[PDB]
């Protein structure tokens, strides 16, 4: 499961963005991760960190 | 902090979009452990204490 | 059609507007979720 997780926010995301925003393009995506930086870098160190 | 402020009405529109998420995430886990639960007494009792 | 629908008026109001409830009292929830943690 986890794993699956992790790379399901980051799918739907865009798939949020698109709808939202209105944005279809890489563009739409590019910005997602600028929420998702320290909620992928910083959650997986404490994922190891139990 | 980074964004426009909200003590309470920032909580909500961060919890407004985002259980789309921490619900499809949470239930392909639900189901994905299904097989775990029951399905199989002969294999493993492994797969049910797991 | 409208699957989506179905829990769009769950995000609204039965869930958005109703988390909106419960920080709106918030102290019924301080002891509340002490009787989870010494219950477990």
């Amino acid at each position: 499961g986890l794993l699956v997780d992790d790379a399901i926010v980051v799918v739907e995301n865009v798939e949020r963005v698109m709808a939202e925003e209105g944005l279809p393009p890489k563009e739409a995506t590019r910005k997602s991760m600028g929420q998702i930086q320290g909620a992928l870098v910083g959650i997986a160190m404490v994922l190891s960190a139990v | 902090d980074k964004e426009g402020k909200g003590l309470i009405e920032a909580t909500l529109d961060a919890v407004r979009m985002r259980l789309r998420p921490i619900l499809m995430a949470s239930l392909a886990f639900i189901l994905g452990v299904m097989p775990l639960v029951i399905s199989t007494g002969a294999g493993s009792g492994a797969q049910n204490a797991v | 059609f409208g699957w989506f629908n179905r829990m769009f008026e769950k995000s609204t109001h039965h869930y958005t507007d109703s988390v909106g409830g419960i920080l709106r009292s918030t102290g019924r929830y301080l002891v509340l979720y002490l009787i989870i943690v010494v219950g477990m």
